[PDB]
């Protein structure tokens, strides 16, 4: 059994993006989001995504809603 | 008698030792989240995944194939 500690204590993180906006122009628009890991399926956490899991997940999805809602939105 | 002891206890500790070091060969550790395979030549490579324990090879011939 490694249950390496597992720190649900906060780690802080943020994102931005350059998107083209509904004008084409480019707006870069950031982002700060306050994410926390759960308890009740930490074992497929650890299993999949390791130790390290907050690091693998973030960064595409902010950037993709941030690019579609930016395009949607005029500055 | 305490030289057919000794002589004993000499061939018994090298039979122990060589025994350790095939089971270890055999072994690799799958650190968290290693799935290796076990492999041979008769049939290529078991179509059986070593899950995420330390399944078991017979040595030289799986040359520890530690999927991470």
């Amino acid at each position: 059994q490694y249950p390496i500690i597992y720190d649900i204590r906060a780690r802080p993180r943020k994102i931005s993006s350059p998107t083209g906006s509904k004008d084409l122009q480019m707006v870069n628009i950031s982002l700060r989001v306050l994410s926390r890991p759960n308890a009740q399926e930490l074992p497929s956490m650890y299993q999949r995504l390791g130790l390290d899991y907050e690091e693998r997940v973030l960064p595409s999805i902010v950037n993709e809603v941030l690019k579609s809602v930016v395009a949607k939105f005029n500055a | 008698m305490a030289a057919k002891v000794f002589e004993s206890i000499g061939k018994f500790g090298l039979a122990l030792a060589v025994a350790g070091g095939v089971v270890n060969s055999a072994l690799y550790n799958v650190d968290a989240g290693h799935r290796a395979v076990i492999f041979d030549r008769f049939r290529g490579v078991q179509d059986i995944v070593v899950g995420e324990g330390t399944h078991f090879l017979i040595p030289w011939v799986q040359k520890p194939i530690i999927f991470d």
